[PDB]
């Protein structure tokens, strides 16, 4: 306490309010999208970012406001000004290009894009834990889709087999 | 009974982390009881990994100086020993 | 441990 | 100064052979300080491979525990993270069954090809008029263009001029 950004991964317009805990990918299968059917007409959202956080898998990111940010109070601020004096120059940058530079860049970005979706994905669990939770859950070390071991780590049990009851299975059967 | 054959490694563990459920099969079998510690609960322990006189590397454990002594193992000199840096 | 399960 | 960003792989090398000189782009030029090394045989020293907050992975250097405070660097609680991370695992595999150690092996492989792209230019997008050289503006592959960072000229056409001839398409 409290938080930290790490790095921005994204950038949208949404409903305003869809931000937060609510907005993660597991919040949102179990739940729904905040953002529901978010027409860029409803009422214009804000200017929303995706943060991936200090120690804490991207499967944990959160969709934020430059106000919530200020709000929770977390760390990293500084890298919310490089991330919009960058996305400006970029823009700037390509006010006027080919077609072809365009092109190039709509690609060259989705590329990216899905990958990113793959860090929320676990590829493999390797570990579990000798607790377990009331409801029985032990925690899983995971390696996660797209991401070497250093970047493996603890997910809650509950969280997990919700998604990736078969990496699960599959861990216990290698026995 | 029982010695210390060699000092195999040392790390900052959650206390009670050690013994019999440390052993790779334990671990594999009914979970890593170390299973997420970091420098901020209270048990933090220091605990050498501990290959035993007559038992192959599988059934290494970590202990404790309290662990160890209170067992009576053998060895002990080697922990002396290990104790620098 | 530690989701954001609000 | 500088700050590290993220610790992206760590070795077992010759020792000096940490730093300016060990730019992919250094070794390219000049050679590289590790080469030879334990071919028996000398002392080594553990190494790590550091991205540096601001500037691309092209200049990613090796670093050692001390050179890092013998150079006032923050990040360094970063490191201990690490460290504590690779134990973790350098023991992990001692008992990891064939089937797991191969996963490990194939996946590692792939990452280390990513993280080596991070250090090619896909496409230069813009340049400067500060003038040899012009300064570039560069997609590098793998990456996002959040992550487009300036070069020095020179340096990039070095290895990368077949992407400025093409980007002089006016």
């Amino acid at each position: 306490e409290f938080e930290t950004i790490e790095r921005f991964m994204d950038c949208r317009i949404g409903r305003k309010g869809a931000t937060g805990a609510t907005t993660t990918i597991y919040a949102v299968e179990a739940d729904g999208d905040p953002n529901a059917g978010f027409e860029k007409n409803k009422e214009p959202g804000e200017i929303q970012y995706l943060i991936k956080w200090k120690g804490w898998s991207h499967i944990h990111n959160t969709w934020e406001t430059e106000e919530t940010l200020k709000q929770q109070n977390v760390r990293g601020m500084k890298k919310l000004d490089n991330y919009k004096k960058k996305d400006q120059e970029t823009k700037r940058w390509l006010k006027n290009a080919s077609p072809e530079d365009v092109e190039y860049y709509n690609c060259q970005q989705e590329l990216t894009d899905d990958l990113h979706k793959q860090y929320q994905i676990v590829g493999r669990i390797i570990a579990h834990s000798n607790q377990k939770s009331a409801a029985g859950y032990p925690d899983y070390y995971c390696k996660w889709q797209g991401l070497p071991y250093s970047e493996c780590s603890w997910e809650d049990g509950a969280l997990i087999s919700k998604k990736f009851q078969a990496c699960i299975d599959e861990y216990f059967s290698r026995k | 009974f029982e010695t210390i054959e060699r000092f195999m490694d040392c790390r900052i563990g959650r206390k009670g982390a050690t013994g019999a459920t440390t052993t790779i099969y334990a671990v594999e079998a009914d979970g890593d009881p170390n299973a997420g510690f970091e420098k901020n609960k209270e048990p933090g322990e220091i605990q050498y990994l501990i290959k035993w006189k007559g038992w192959s590397h599988i059934h290494n454990t970590w202990e404790t100086e309290e662990t160890l002594k209170q067992q009576n193992v053998r060895g002990m000199k080697k922990l002396d020993n290990y104790k620098k840096k | 441990a530690r989701t954001k399960q609000t």
